[PDB]
């Protein structure tokens, strides 16, 4: 089972402060250390902090400017990070990390993405892409659905509600208007749709959304 | 014979604070508590590798409690002088 | 505090080949060097550790080696799947550190887009708004361009694309290309066509659709 | 002796941005590294000890970090009042040596 | 208060010595080390040696010629360095600084400036800088101090005791024919001046002297 | 019981002492106080690091003194093996 489990997004407007948690389960040592990890979009890994539950000592990173203020409930087995007066430099994915006290990151958590920005939140409006009736097909079919309008990231789009992996992209989305838009594709043997139904699922954490539409051939 | 008992509870209790003491020190490297469990062995027995040692001020106390109560604890080497001096 | 160094920032091999990524310590630390992968959108994920040991559920595939200040990863006979960044990162001293990663680039056999165009939904229409969405997927090289005549004209207004990285599936790249209008803009035009160039033809590759 | 080198002499950097000083020593000093600010005709002043503490009465503005032979004095948001040379200082082996100092230009 | 009491300047002629003293105040302890730090103009800091009070030893910078001799007097709480055999070369602000046996330099003096000439003292003639009739004021109005035919450096020019220092700049000194020549610069609101005094307070340590000009409108 | 007294009389001196033997040395580290301490305490429990040890001719007579003084001081450990004995 996900032994670290963390929130998917967290819009923050400038100035602003937010407490990022961390949710663990499976083996628990006295010896274990909690740890924080920043990556922005195209750049590395950098390490923020750790801290120890079993003590509620933390220690943090001396080169960086210091956002983040760790604490942890030993009762409810969550690790919190409390990030203050942010900006858009403090935008990124934030992985919290599970250390037994050996030096290396046994286990990692999906990442929360922080975006900081004054813009308000808005769910992404899911379109269907089926072909055109003078499309020829071939031994395969490519499908697809438009998530357009949304805002901030990200969007987790799979396809049959995850049982469908293979012959999917998802494109990175692109900003425009203060709102994301992004596409993703699918490819199945042309023979098993539409008798075989294919439906993408669009998850917006930030709106605490998630949407299905069922990509049918058009009239 | 139950000296050696405490020798554990101290290089384990070391071993662990150490650790805890030292980490967030720049550059310190007493910061795993396998290693630290190493130190601690090395500390009580006083065998002099100067591989591992402490950095902070914390850690140097937890260093002085385990050389106190393992130097002394070791006090294990003369029961094992005993036996070794009897059956022998 | 210890600097990683990770040269090249970019490996490019042939599937199949042997590949072994570089990670340098500024000072000695000894075998306290492990090693992540991460794929694009992925958590990072522990591969190897103190610089040799192998973990369970990592194909035999993965290796490391080194001591001191000078360390490897390799993969004997790299596949798709491979591709992702790969950090390591330090132990022996406080605080630990991350090199600043190496992807790994797959150089594959040279494949020409499937392309597929899609006429606006009628929901998205009845909210005035028309977006025509061409794919251009699997091809390699990544190098591509795409082109839309409306009418038999070219059209740039409207157009937003996007390129996805080296897929981990067949190591091909993709591209999706979107043109967005008003209903009414939508309404007043005929024919919509996307126009494919790529290496693997001297020609273009077209899809269209009428909106009757 | 150990050699303190202090590259950039000169820092320009725009009002409100941070700024990083740098120290390199000639070889490994632990943390034992101090920073001193000096503004024109005054005396110095101590600002960070021990490679990263604090000093009551400067400004949280002011961090250090490093350990080793690199080390770095930042100032997170400069204003005017920083225009002034800084030098670092190692105290770890006799004798005791300065960095020949760094200006913060704005 | 002052920790290091240390005076302010020191003529030498070329090949004679002088002592410099540094009085200090405030807890004293048997770790107390005070090191002597020489700064030429322009120049960074260089340190001479150092002395602990308690036992009386000495030690110095082997890198440089030997141009000091460190002393101690516990019972007036004073450390001396004699400077001997000088040439321009030893022209500089010496410091004096207490360390508490920790490696940091926790305070220093405010300097002694030595200048090995031959040429004589002169206290500097002090005169005011009112605008002339004609000039047009606007919401603040700028008055100043001309301080020349002094000799050797420094002077301290303060505004009002002391008690003005915003809007206050003193030029570095030039030096012309043996002697130097220096003005000082002070802004305040027209409307405030002459109704409230602006005086300007000219010290020369080197000549025991400090006069004042106060400065009011021309005739 | 009170032989602890000497040690850190000794540990207290020796640290002081050290310091003033040593600077004045070209690359010595045995000059600031608080590590001094730290030396002090190595040596007498004779623990090994081989972090922190004089240069100077007589740095190493406080070495010296330190280590007959505080190895023997450390006559203390016994008290300890016996209280330690005794309530166990």
């Amino acid at each position: 089972q996900v032994q670290l489990q963390q929130p998917g997004a967290e819009l923050v407007k400038p100035g602003a402060s937010v407490k990022l948690s961390c949710k663990a389960s499976g083996y628990t040592f006295t010896s274990d250390w909690i740890h924080w990890v920043k990556q922005r979009p195209g750049h590395g890994l950098e390490w923020i902090g750790e801290i120890i539950p079993s003590y509620g000592r933390a220690n943090y990173n001396e080169k960086i400017q210091k956002k983040a203020t760790l604490t942890a409930d030993k009762s409810s087995s969550t690790a919190f990070m409390q990030l203050s007066s942010l900006t858009s430099e403090d935008s990124a994915v934030y992985y919290c990390a599970r250390e037994r006290g050996d030096g290396y990151f046994a286990v990692w958590g999906a990442g929360t993405t922080v975006t900081v920005s004054s813009a308000k939140t808005t769910p992404p409006s899911v379109y269907p892409l089926a072909p055109g009736s003078a499309a020829q097909t071939n031994s395969m079919v490519t499908l697809g659905c438009l998530v357009k309008g949304y805002f901030p990231e990200p969007v987790t789009v799979t396809w049959n509600s995850g049982s469908l992996s293979s012959g999917v992209h998802t494109f990175p989305a692109v900003l425009q208007s203060d709102l994301y838009t992004l596409s993703s594709s699918v490819t199945v043997p042309s023979s098993s749709w539409p008798s075989e139904t294919v439906t993408c699922n669009v998850a917006h954490p930030a709106s605490s959304t998630k949407v299905d539409k069922k990509i049918v051939p058009r009239d | 014979g139950a000296a050696t008992v405490l020798l554990v509870i101290v290089l384990l209790a070391g071993s662990y604070l150490a650790v805890l003491a030292e980490r967030g020190a720049p550059g310190a490297q007493l910061i795993t508590y396998p290693r630290a469990l190493w130190w601690s062995v090395e500390t009580a027995t006083t065998v002099g590798y100067g591989d591992l040692y402490p950095v902070t001020l914390w850690g140097r106390c937890v260093a002085v409690v385990v050389m106190v109560a393992g130097i002394t604890s070791f006090g294990l080497v003369t029961a094992a002088l005993a036996t070794w001096f009897v059956g022998q | 505090d210890i600097l990683l160094t990770q040269s090249p920032a970019i490996l490019s091999v042939s599937p199949g080949e042997r590949v072994s990524f570089s990670c340098r310590a500024s000072q000695s630390i000894g075998t306290d060097i492990h090693w992540y992968q991460q794929r694009t959108n992925g958590s990072p994920r522990l591969l190897i550790k103190y610089a040799s040991e192998s973990i369970s559920g990592i194909p035999s595939r993965f290796s490391g080696s080194g001591s001191g200040t000078d360390f490897t990863l390799s993969i004997n006979s790299v596949e798709s799947e491979d591709i992702a960044n790969y950090y390591c990162q330090q132990s022996n001293r406080w605080p630990f550190t991350f090199g600043s990663g190496t992807k790994l680039e797959i150089k594959r056999a040279d494949a020409a887009p499937t392309v597929s165009i899609f006429p606006p939904s009628s929901e998205q229409l009845t909210s005035g708004g028309a977006s025509v969405v061409c794919f251009l997927n699997n091809f390699y090289p990544k190098d591509i361009n795409v082109k839309w005549k409306i009418d038999g004209s070219e059209r740039q207004n409207g157009v937003l694309n996007s390129w996805t990285d080296q897929d981990s599936k067949d190591s091909t790249y993709s591209m999706s290309s979107t043109l967005t209008l008003t209903k009414d803009e939508y309404e007043r035009h005929n024919s919509y066509t996307c126009e494919a160039t790529h290496k693997t033809s001297t020609s273009p590759i077209v899809k269209s659709f009428n909106r009757n």
